[PDB]
């Protein structure tokens, strides 16, 4: 079932990841629109993308790869949820299309 | 963007992804 909205275990999470980072290495894939970090148990997140179109570039270009040297590996999947919902922007949940 | 990330540190015929460095070492 492909989805807009991926999700993204960081295995092996040694630096802080954080909305910014997020943004930063998937807009490039395709148009961010909202982020969700999750923190309690490892870190995994989830990206909503415009469209499942951006949503496959960001799988097939990430999927594997590490942020950083070494070290969190991403295993990418598509999410539960079709759409985020995010009340507050800052490094743990972020709105692109709604600045508060 | 980082210039020359990502960074592709070496090619693995059965995993494009593998050895790919999406950003420098903060």
């Amino acid at each position: 079932s492909v989805n807009s909205v991926l999700l993204f275990t960081i295995l092996n999470p040694i630096y802080s990841i954080t909305t910014d980072v997020l943004y930063t290495i998937c807009n490039p894939c395709g148009p961010v629109q909202r982020i969700v970090i999750f923190r309690k148990n490892g870190v995994q997140a989830m990206v909503e993308f415009d469209s499942v179109q951006s949503a496959q570039r960001a799988k097939a270009s990430l999927n594997g790869a590490d942020i950083y040297s070494g070290c969190c590996t991403l295993k990418i999947e598509y999410a539960k949820p079709t759409r985020l919902n995010v009340f507050k922007n800052d490094q743990d949940t972020w709105d692109y299309t709604n600045p508060n | 963007y980082p210039p020359g990330y990502p960074m592709q540190a070496y090619v693995d015929p059965s995993n494009p992804n593998a050895g790919k460095v999406l950003l420098p070492t903060p």
